Protein backbone atom coordinates (compact mmCIF):
# COMPACT_ATOMS: atom_id res chain seq x y z
CA UNK A 1 0.00 0.00 0.00
CA UNK A 2 3.39 2.30 0.60
CA UNK A 3 4.41 0.76 -2.80
CA UNK A 4 5.32 -2.48 -3.87
CA UNK A 5 9.21 -2.46 -3.93
CA UNK A 6 10.16 -3.93 -7.32
CA UNK A 7 13.15 -5.93 -7.96
CA UNK A 8 11.80 -7.74 -11.10
CA UNK A 9 9.70 -9.23 -8.58
CA UNK A 10 7.13 -7.30 -6.24
CA UNK A 11 6.99 -6.74 -2.89
CA UNK A 12 5.76 -4.85 0.35
CA UNK A 13 8.82 -2.64 1.82
CA UNK A 14 7.89 -4.69 5.08
CA UNK A 15 9.82 -7.76 4.01
CA UNK A 16 12.32 -5.56 2.28
CA UNK A 17 12.82 -3.53 5.92
CA UNK A 18 13.13 -7.25 7.68
CA UNK A 19 15.56 -7.86 4.68
CA UNK A 20 18.29 -6.43 6.38
CA UNK A 21 20.47 -6.67 9.73
CA UNK A 22 22.06 -3.42 11.89
CA UNK A 23 24.89 -5.13 13.84
CA UNK A 24 27.13 -2.63 16.22
CA UNK A 25 30.94 -2.74 16.79
CA UNK A 26 33.56 -1.86 18.95
CA UNK A 27 34.92 1.91 19.71
CA UNK A 28 32.16 3.62 21.61
CA UNK A 29 31.93 7.12 19.86
CA UNK A 30 31.22 9.03 23.71
CA UNK A 31 29.89 11.78 21.68
CA UNK A 32 26.23 12.54 22.00
CA UNK A 33 25.21 15.73 19.63
CA UNK A 34 22.37 17.72 20.21
CA UNK A 35 19.23 18.08 17.88
CA UNK A 36 19.02 21.35 16.19
CA UNK A 37 15.81 23.29 15.07
CA UNK A 38 15.88 23.10 11.55
CA UNK A 39 16.95 26.26 10.01
CA UNK A 40 13.75 27.08 7.67
CA UNK A 41 15.33 29.96 6.09
CA UNK A 42 12.25 30.86 3.03
CA UNK A 43 12.71 33.70 1.31
CA UNK A 44 12.51 34.84 -2.10
CA UNK A 45 10.11 37.65 -3.85
CA UNK A 46 9.57 35.37 -7.76
CA UNK A 47 7.69 32.48 -7.29
CA UNK A 48 6.34 29.89 -10.09
CA UNK A 49 2.71 29.75 -9.91
CA UNK A 50 0.41 27.45 -11.75
CA UNK A 51 -0.30 24.29 -11.16
CA UNK A 52 2.66 22.79 -9.08
CA UNK A 53 2.49 18.65 -8.55
CA UNK A 54 3.23 17.94 -4.89
CA UNK A 55 3.05 14.27 -4.68
CA UNK A 56 5.27 11.97 -7.00
CA UNK A 57 7.50 14.13 -9.89
CA UNK A 58 7.63 15.95 -6.32
CA UNK A 59 9.84 13.98 -4.48
CA UNK A 60 11.22 12.49 -7.81
CA UNK A 61 12.67 15.85 -8.94
CA UNK A 62 14.11 16.27 -5.17
CA UNK A 63 15.48 12.91 -4.05
CA UNK A 64 16.59 10.82 -7.00
CA UNK A 65 19.44 12.39 -8.54
CA UNK A 66 17.36 13.01 -10.92
CA UNK A 67 18.35 16.49 -13.18
CA UNK A 68 20.09 19.18 -11.37
CA UNK A 69 18.01 21.99 -13.31
CA UNK A 70 18.54 24.40 -10.25
CA UNK A 71 15.63 22.69 -8.30
CA UNK A 72 14.91 26.32 -7.31
CA UNK A 73 12.34 28.22 -5.61
CA UNK A 74 9.31 26.52 -7.14
CA UNK A 75 8.28 25.73 -4.37
CA UNK A 76 7.87 29.29 -2.95
CA UNK A 77 4.49 28.75 -3.31
CA UNK A 78 4.43 27.33 0.60
CA UNK A 79 4.40 30.95 2.41
CA UNK A 80 1.69 32.91 1.26
CA UNK A 81 -0.74 31.06 3.65
CA UNK A 82 -3.98 31.51 1.23
CA UNK A 83 -3.20 29.15 -1.30
CA UNK A 84 -5.20 25.64 -1.78
CA UNK A 85 -4.32 22.02 -2.46
CA UNK A 86 -6.63 20.00 -5.18
CA UNK A 87 -6.29 16.06 -3.85
CA UNK A 88 -3.81 15.22 -6.52
CA UNK A 89 -2.05 17.16 -4.25
CA UNK A 90 -1.41 19.51 -6.71
CA UNK A 91 -0.61 22.77 -4.92
CA UNK A 92 -2.35 25.99 -6.96
CA UNK A 93 -3.69 29.30 -6.22
CA UNK A 94 -6.75 28.92 -8.36
CA UNK A 95 -8.53 25.60 -8.77
CA UNK A 96 -9.98 25.15 -11.84
CA UNK A 97 -12.67 22.65 -13.06
CA UNK A 98 -14.61 23.40 -10.03
CA UNK A 99 -12.59 20.75 -8.39
CA UNK A 100 -12.52 20.55 -3.93
CA UNK A 101 -9.70 21.56 -2.02
CA UNK A 102 -8.18 19.45 1.10
CA UNK A 103 -9.75 20.39 4.42
CA UNK A 104 -7.73 23.17 6.53
CA UNK A 105 -5.26 21.13 8.71
CA UNK A 106 -3.70 19.30 6.26
CA UNK A 107 -3.30 22.35 4.16
CA UNK A 108 -1.27 23.75 6.85
CA UNK A 109 0.98 20.57 7.60
CA UNK A 110 1.97 19.97 4.03
CA UNK A 111 2.78 23.56 3.49
CA UNK A 112 4.88 23.73 6.72
CA UNK A 113 6.82 20.33 5.71
CA UNK A 114 7.58 22.04 2.03
CA UNK A 115 8.02 25.36 3.01
CA UNK A 116 11.15 23.58 5.49
CA UNK A 117 12.29 22.31 1.78
CA UNK A 118 12.05 25.91 -0.31
CA UNK A 119 15.95 27.36 -0.67
CA UNK A 120 18.86 25.25 -0.01
CA UNK A 121 21.67 26.80 -1.19
CA UNK A 122 21.04 29.73 1.65
CA UNK A 123 19.60 27.23 4.10
CA UNK A 124 22.29 26.76 6.69
CA UNK A 125 21.99 23.07 7.80
CA UNK A 126 24.67 21.82 9.68
CA UNK A 127 27.43 19.36 8.99
CA UNK A 128 26.42 15.99 8.18
CA UNK A 129 28.51 13.78 10.76
CA UNK A 130 25.37 14.99 13.10
CA UNK A 131 22.87 13.88 10.57
CA UNK A 132 24.35 10.58 10.34
CA UNK A 133 24.37 10.24 13.94
CA UNK A 134 20.80 11.15 14.37
CA UNK A 135 19.63 8.73 11.56
CA UNK A 136 21.44 5.85 13.00
CA UNK A 137 19.86 6.80 16.58
CA UNK A 138 16.85 6.27 15.42
CA UNK A 139 17.58 2.95 12.85
CA UNK A 140 18.99 1.44 15.80
CA UNK A 141 17.34 2.67 19.11
CA UNK A 142 14.20 3.29 17.92
CA UNK A 143 11.72 5.84 18.77
CA UNK A 144 13.51 5.95 22.08
CA UNK A 145 16.56 8.04 21.43
CA UNK A 146 19.09 7.25 23.35
CA UNK A 147 22.75 7.94 22.23
CA UNK A 148 24.49 5.25 20.38
CA UNK A 149 27.35 4.79 23.20
CA UNK A 150 28.79 1.92 20.33
CA UNK A 151 29.05 2.39 16.57
CA UNK A 152 27.05 0.68 13.78
CA UNK A 153 27.16 -1.44 10.39
CA UNK A 154 24.56 -1.90 7.88
CA UNK A 155 24.31 -4.92 5.75
CA UNK A 156 21.71 -6.33 2.91
CA UNK A 157 21.73 -10.01 1.74
CA UNK A 158 20.12 -11.15 -1.21
CA UNK A 159 17.95 -8.68 -3.52
CA UNK A 160 18.69 -9.55 -7.50
CA UNK A 161 21.23 -6.80 -5.80
CA UNK A 162 19.97 -3.58 -7.42
CA UNK A 163 20.85 -0.94 -5.04
CA UNK A 164 20.55 1.92 -7.82
CA UNK A 165 16.70 0.05 -8.26
CA UNK A 166 15.96 0.62 -4.58
CA UNK A 167 16.81 4.48 -5.54
CA UNK A 168 14.20 4.20 -8.28
CA UNK A 169 11.22 2.34 -6.46
CA UNK A 170 11.84 5.62 -4.19
CA UNK A 171 11.81 7.61 -7.64
CA UNK A 172 8.77 5.90 -8.08
CA UNK A 173 6.69 6.66 -4.44
CA UNK A 174 4.30 8.64 -2.65
CA UNK A 175 4.34 10.09 0.83
CA UNK A 176 2.40 12.80 1.25
CA UNK A 177 -0.88 11.07 2.39
CA UNK A 178 1.27 9.07 4.27
CA UNK A 179 3.21 11.73 6.46
CA UNK A 180 0.65 13.87 6.35
CA UNK A 181 -1.77 13.24 9.54
CA UNK A 182 2.12 12.89 11.34
CA UNK A 183 3.03 16.88 10.87
CA UNK A 184 -1.17 17.96 11.67
CA UNK A 185 0.13 16.43 14.38
CA UNK A 186 2.86 18.82 14.99
CA UNK A 187 1.19 21.86 13.56
CA UNK A 188 -1.48 21.59 16.96
CA UNK A 189 0.48 21.41 19.40
CA UNK A 190 0.61 18.28 20.40
CA UNK A 191 3.56 16.66 22.68
CA UNK A 192 6.44 14.35 22.06
CA UNK A 193 5.18 11.97 24.17
CA UNK A 194 1.83 11.65 22.28
CA UNK A 195 3.29 11.58 18.92
CA UNK A 196 5.50 8.94 19.92
CA UNK A 197 2.48 6.98 20.66
CA UNK A 198 1.15 7.88 17.32
CA UNK A 199 4.23 6.81 15.58
CA UNK A 200 4.39 3.10 17.57
CA UNK A 201 0.93 2.87 16.76
CA UNK A 202 0.33 3.43 13.32
CA UNK A 203 3.52 1.87 11.58
CA UNK A 204 2.46 2.77 8.26
CA UNK A 205 5.17 5.34 8.11
CA UNK A 206 7.29 4.09 10.65
CA UNK A 207 8.52 1.53 7.88
CA UNK A 208 8.49 4.02 5.59
CA UNK A 209 10.38 6.47 7.28
CA UNK A 210 13.17 3.55 8.57
CA UNK A 211 13.69 2.82 4.82
CA UNK A 212 13.95 6.54 3.69
CA UNK A 213 16.99 7.23 6.90
CA UNK A 214 18.53 4.40 5.16
CA UNK A 215 18.54 4.95 1.54
CA UNK A 216 19.65 8.39 2.29
CA UNK A 217 22.64 7.02 4.53
CA UNK A 218 23.65 4.36 1.88
CA UNK A 219 23.61 7.12 -0.70
CA UNK A 220 25.85 9.66 0.97
CA UNK A 221 28.43 7.16 2.76
CA UNK A 222 31.41 5.78 1.23
CA UNK A 223 32.81 2.86 3.31
CA UNK A 224 30.31 0.57 1.24
CA UNK A 225 30.97 -2.33 -0.64
CA UNK A 226 28.75 -4.82 -2.51
CA UNK A 227 29.17 -8.15 -3.95
CA UNK A 228 27.27 -10.65 -5.59
CA UNK A 229 26.93 -14.56 -4.52
CA UNK A 230 27.90 -16.04 -7.65
CA UNK A 231 25.65 -18.86 -7.20
CA UNK A 232 22.52 -17.20 -7.49
CA UNK A 233 21.19 -13.99 -8.63
CA UNK A 234 22.07 -12.70 -5.06
CA UNK A 235 23.75 -9.40 -4.08
CA UNK A 236 25.30 -9.16 -0.72
CA UNK A 237 26.31 -5.45 0.33
CA UNK A 238 27.24 -3.68 3.32
CA UNK A 239 27.90 -0.29 4.16
CA UNK A 240 30.50 -0.53 7.37
CA UNK A 241 31.52 2.10 10.29
CA UNK A 242 28.67 4.38 9.16
CA UNK A 243 29.51 7.33 11.18
CA UNK A 244 32.89 7.43 12.15
CA UNK A 245 34.70 7.58 8.48
CA UNK A 246 32.04 10.08 7.28
CA UNK A 247 32.05 13.68 6.68
CA UNK A 248 32.01 14.80 3.40
CA UNK A 249 29.55 13.17 0.75
CA UNK A 250 30.63 10.55 -1.89
CA UNK A 251 32.42 10.82 -5.39
CA UNK A 252 33.31 6.67 -5.96
CA UNK A 253 31.33 6.45 -9.51
CA UNK A 254 31.05 2.66 -8.45
CA UNK A 255 27.97 2.79 -6.01
CA UNK A 256 25.87 6.15 -6.68
CA UNK A 257 27.03 8.67 -8.19
CA UNK A 258 25.56 11.47 -5.70
CA UNK A 259 25.96 15.21 -7.01
CA UNK A 260 26.21 18.08 -3.94
CA UNK A 261 22.74 20.40 -3.75
CA UNK A 262 20.62 17.47 -4.08
CA UNK A 263 22.61 16.15 -1.08
CA UNK A 264 22.13 18.81 1.12
CA UNK A 265 18.52 18.10 -0.07
CA UNK A 266 19.05 14.60 1.39
CA UNK A 267 20.20 16.12 4.48
CA UNK A 268 17.60 18.79 4.95
CA UNK A 269 15.23 16.30 4.83
CA UNK A 270 16.24 13.78 7.40
CA UNK A 271 17.05 16.40 9.69
CA UNK A 272 13.82 18.27 9.16
CA UNK A 273 11.79 14.37 9.32
CA UNK A 274 12.88 13.72 12.82
CA UNK A 275 13.03 16.71 13.72
CA UNK A 276 9.34 16.25 15.66
CA UNK A 277 10.84 13.16 17.50
CA UNK A 278 12.72 14.63 19.72
CA UNK A 279 13.39 16.89 23.09
CA UNK A 280 12.82 20.94 22.81
CA UNK A 281 14.69 23.55 20.88
CA UNK B 1 38.81 -3.49 -37.93
CA UNK B 2 38.38 -2.19 -34.41
CA UNK B 3 39.39 -5.33 -32.62
CA UNK B 4 42.07 -7.06 -34.58
CA UNK B 5 41.58 -10.97 -33.70
CA UNK B 6 43.03 -13.66 -34.85
CA UNK B 7 40.61 -15.35 -37.06
CA UNK B 8 38.90 -15.19 -40.03
CA UNK B 9 35.30 -15.68 -39.36
CA UNK B 10 32.10 -13.68 -38.07
CA UNK B 11 33.72 -14.58 -34.79
CA UNK B 12 32.61 -12.47 -31.29
CA UNK B 13 34.28 -9.52 -32.25
CA UNK B 14 31.64 -8.80 -34.72
CA UNK B 15 29.64 -8.30 -32.07
CA UNK B 16 31.55 -6.75 -29.91
CA UNK B 17 32.39 -4.04 -32.29
CA UNK B 18 28.87 -3.37 -33.40
CA UNK B 19 28.05 -2.81 -30.11
CA UNK B 20 30.87 -0.41 -30.00
CA UNK B 21 29.20 1.98 -33.07
CA UNK B 22 25.69 1.92 -32.13
CA UNK B 23 26.59 2.77 -28.15
CA UNK B 24 29.04 5.95 -29.57
CA UNK B 25 25.94 6.69 -31.73
CA UNK B 26 23.83 6.75 -28.90
CA UNK B 27 26.26 8.85 -26.98
CA UNK B 28 25.23 11.51 -30.00
CA UNK B 29 22.19 11.82 -31.45
CA UNK B 30 20.38 14.23 -29.74
CA UNK B 31 17.26 15.29 -31.70
CA UNK B 32 13.86 16.64 -30.42
CA UNK B 33 10.59 14.93 -31.82
CA UNK B 34 8.05 17.31 -33.07
CA UNK B 35 5.07 16.77 -35.58
CA UNK B 36 1.57 18.35 -36.54
CA UNK B 37 -1.84 16.01 -36.16
CA UNK B 38 -4.73 15.59 -37.92
CA UNK B 39 -8.28 15.21 -35.93
CA UNK B 40 -10.51 13.62 -36.43
CA UNK B 41 -14.24 11.43 -34.83
CA UNK B 42 -14.32 9.65 -32.16
CA UNK B 43 -18.23 8.85 -31.85
CA UNK B 44 -17.36 7.10 -35.61
CA UNK B 45 -14.94 4.94 -34.01
CA UNK B 46 -14.77 1.31 -33.31
CA UNK B 47 -11.81 1.28 -30.85
CA UNK B 48 -12.43 3.47 -27.95
CA UNK C 1 69.64 -7.98 -25.83
CA UNK C 2 69.27 -4.06 -25.86
CA UNK C 3 69.01 -4.02 -29.94
CA UNK C 4 66.73 -7.01 -29.73
CA UNK C 5 63.63 -5.18 -27.00
CA UNK C 6 64.68 -2.37 -29.14
CA UNK C 7 64.07 -2.81 -32.76
CA UNK C 8 62.57 -6.08 -33.02
CA UNK C 9 59.40 -7.12 -35.37
CA UNK C 10 58.09 -10.61 -34.28
CA UNK C 11 56.34 -12.20 -36.05
CA UNK C 12 54.04 -13.14 -33.19
CA UNK C 13 52.72 -9.45 -32.39
CA UNK C 14 52.03 -8.81 -36.41
CA UNK C 15 50.29 -11.94 -36.51
CA UNK C 16 47.61 -10.76 -33.85
CA UNK C 17 48.41 -7.59 -35.12
CA UNK C 18 50.29 -5.92 -32.02
CA UNK C 19 53.75 -4.24 -33.55
CA UNK C 20 52.76 -4.36 -37.50
CA UNK C 21 53.52 -1.45 -39.74
CA UNK C 22 50.77 0.27 -41.50
CA UNK C 23 48.48 -2.04 -41.17
CA UNK C 24 46.78 -5.18 -38.98
CA UNK C 25 46.20 -7.95 -38.39
CA UNK C 26 47.42 -10.52 -40.77
CA UNK C 27 45.51 -13.05 -38.77
CA UNK C 28 48.20 -16.45 -40.33
CA UNK C 29 49.43 -18.62 -37.29
CA UNK C 30 52.86 -18.96 -36.61
CA UNK C 31 54.59 -21.89 -38.37
CA UNK C 32 56.64 -23.95 -36.60
CA UNK C 33 58.24 -26.19 -38.98
CA UNK C 34 56.87 -29.65 -39.99
CA UNK C 35 57.98 -33.42 -39.40
CA UNK C 36 59.54 -33.45 -42.81
CA UNK C 37 62.54 -31.28 -43.89
CA UNK C 38 64.65 -32.90 -40.62
CA UNK C 39 64.09 -36.98 -40.73
CA UNK C 40 66.52 -36.50 -43.45
CA UNK C 41 69.05 -34.50 -42.30
CA UNK C 42 69.00 -36.30 -38.36
CA UNK C 43 69.49 -39.94 -40.22
CA UNK C 44 72.39 -37.79 -42.19
CA UNK C 45 74.28 -36.68 -38.92
CA UNK C 46 73.97 -40.02 -37.03
CA UNK C 47 75.13 -41.89 -39.82
CA UNK C 48 77.81 -39.65 -40.35
CA UNK D 1 38.67 18.99 -23.29
CA UNK D 2 35.09 17.73 -22.80
CA UNK D 3 35.04 16.00 -25.82
CA UNK D 4 38.61 14.61 -25.51
CA UNK D 5 37.82 13.23 -21.60
CA UNK D 6 34.86 11.85 -22.71
CA UNK D 7 36.75 9.95 -25.73
CA UNK D 8 39.06 8.58 -23.18
CA UNK D 9 36.52 7.85 -20.61
CA UNK D 10 34.17 5.51 -22.97
CA UNK D 11 37.27 3.80 -24.65
CA UNK D 12 38.61 3.19 -20.99
CA UNK D 13 35.21 1.43 -20.96
CA UNK D 14 35.88 -1.26 -22.96
CA UNK D 15 39.47 -2.67 -21.70
CA UNK D 16 40.44 -2.59 -18.29
CA UNK D 17 38.55 -5.44 -17.33
CA UNK D 18 38.94 -4.24 -13.34
CA UNK D 19 36.32 -1.63 -13.47
CA UNK D 20 32.64 -1.25 -13.61
CA UNK D 21 29.61 1.02 -13.34
CA UNK D 22 27.14 1.05 -10.37
CA UNK D 23 24.61 -1.32 -11.47
CA UNK D 24 24.59 -3.98 -14.22
CA UNK D 25 27.80 -5.27 -14.44
CA UNK D 26 26.60 -8.14 -16.14
CA UNK D 27 25.98 -7.47 -19.92
CA UNK D 28 29.60 -5.69 -19.26
CA UNK D 29 30.30 -9.49 -19.18
CA UNK D 30 28.62 -9.81 -22.07
CA UNK D 31 30.24 -7.09 -24.10
CA UNK D 32 34.19 -7.24 -23.30
CA UNK D 33 33.33 -11.20 -24.09
CA UNK D 34 35.25 -10.47 -27.51
CA UNK D 35 38.39 -8.54 -26.91
CA UNK D 36 40.46 -11.35 -24.85
CA UNK D 37 42.22 -9.52 -22.12
CA UNK D 38 45.12 -9.66 -21.76
CA UNK D 39 46.25 -9.98 -25.71
CA UNK D 40 45.50 -6.51 -26.22
CA UNK D 41 48.87 -3.88 -26.26
CA UNK D 42 49.47 -0.36 -27.28
CA UNK D 43 49.05 -0.91 -31.04
CA UNK D 44 45.77 -2.12 -30.49
CA UNK D 45 44.54 0.60 -28.08
CA UNK D 46 46.18 3.31 -30.38
CA UNK D 47 44.23 1.91 -33.41
CA UNK D 48 40.63 2.11 -31.00
CA UNK E 1 58.69 -37.91 -26.14
CA UNK E 2 62.39 -38.73 -26.44
CA UNK E 3 63.29 -41.55 -24.71
CA UNK E 4 60.29 -43.53 -26.35
CA UNK E 5 61.51 -43.16 -29.72
CA UNK E 6 65.32 -44.80 -28.73
CA UNK E 7 67.48 -41.97 -29.38
CA UNK E 8 70.40 -41.56 -27.08
CA UNK E 9 70.27 -40.29 -23.95
CA UNK E 10 70.80 -40.67 -20.04
CA UNK E 11 68.27 -42.51 -17.67
CA UNK E 12 66.15 -39.29 -15.69
CA UNK E 13 67.15 -36.77 -18.13
CA UNK E 14 65.15 -33.33 -18.06
CA UNK E 15 65.85 -29.66 -19.20
CA UNK E 16 65.08 -26.31 -18.05
CA UNK E 17 62.52 -25.24 -20.78
CA UNK E 18 62.98 -20.93 -19.88
CA UNK E 19 59.34 -20.18 -20.18
CA UNK E 20 55.50 -21.25 -19.69
CA UNK E 21 52.79 -21.44 -21.62
CA UNK E 22 49.83 -19.52 -22.29
CA UNK E 23 46.78 -21.37 -23.37
CA UNK E 24 46.09 -23.45 -20.34
CA UNK E 25 42.32 -24.86 -20.62
CA UNK E 26 41.55 -22.30 -23.13
CA UNK E 27 42.29 -19.04 -20.69
CA UNK E 28 45.30 -16.91 -22.26
CA UNK E 29 46.49 -16.35 -19.01
CA UNK E 30 48.91 -13.55 -18.06
CA UNK E 31 51.93 -14.83 -19.67
CA UNK E 32 54.15 -14.93 -16.02
CA UNK E 33 57.43 -14.26 -17.64
CA UNK E 34 56.10 -10.81 -18.36
CA UNK E 35 55.52 -10.05 -14.85
CA UNK E 36 59.00 -11.74 -13.99
CA UNK E 37 60.29 -9.09 -16.05
CA UNK E 38 58.59 -6.31 -15.37
CA UNK E 39 59.32 -6.75 -11.47
CA UNK E 40 62.61 -7.29 -12.17
CA UNK E 41 63.03 -3.77 -14.27
CA UNK E 42 60.91 -1.85 -11.44
CA UNK E 43 63.02 -2.78 -9.04
CA UNK E 44 66.66 -2.37 -10.30
CA UNK E 45 64.64 1.13 -11.24
CA UNK E 46 63.42 1.93 -7.47
CA UNK E 47 67.39 1.07 -7.08
CA UNK E 48 69.05 3.41 -9.24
Amino acid sequence: MTLTYWDKEKRMTLKQMIQQVAINEQENELTHYVFTTPLSMPTFGKPMLGYVPLNEVATSKFFSNVNDFDRDNQLAMAHFPDTTITQAYNLTNSIKPGDTSLPDAEVAALKWFWKFFTSINLVRQPPMDNVMYWACQFLSSGTSFLPLERDVEIVFSGFKGSHICMFSNLRQMNLSPILCPYYDLITNFKTTTEIRAYVDAHEELKSLLTYLCLCTIVGLCDTFTETRNMDTGEYVWKVRDVVSRNHTPAQNVEKFCYTIQNAKYMIQLVHVLLFPLTDNK
Amino acid sequence: NIINTITDGITYANRTEFFIRVMVLMMMDRKILTMEFYDVDTSAISNT
Amino acid sequence: VWGLLGNTDSSYGNAIGATGTANVPTKVQPVIPTPDNFITPTIHLKTS
Amino acid sequence: IDAICSVEGILLLILSRQTTIPGYEDELNKLRTGISQPKVTERQYRRA
Amino acid sequence: RAIAAKFPRFKDSAHLNPYSSLNIGGRTQHSVTYTRMYDAIEEMFNLI
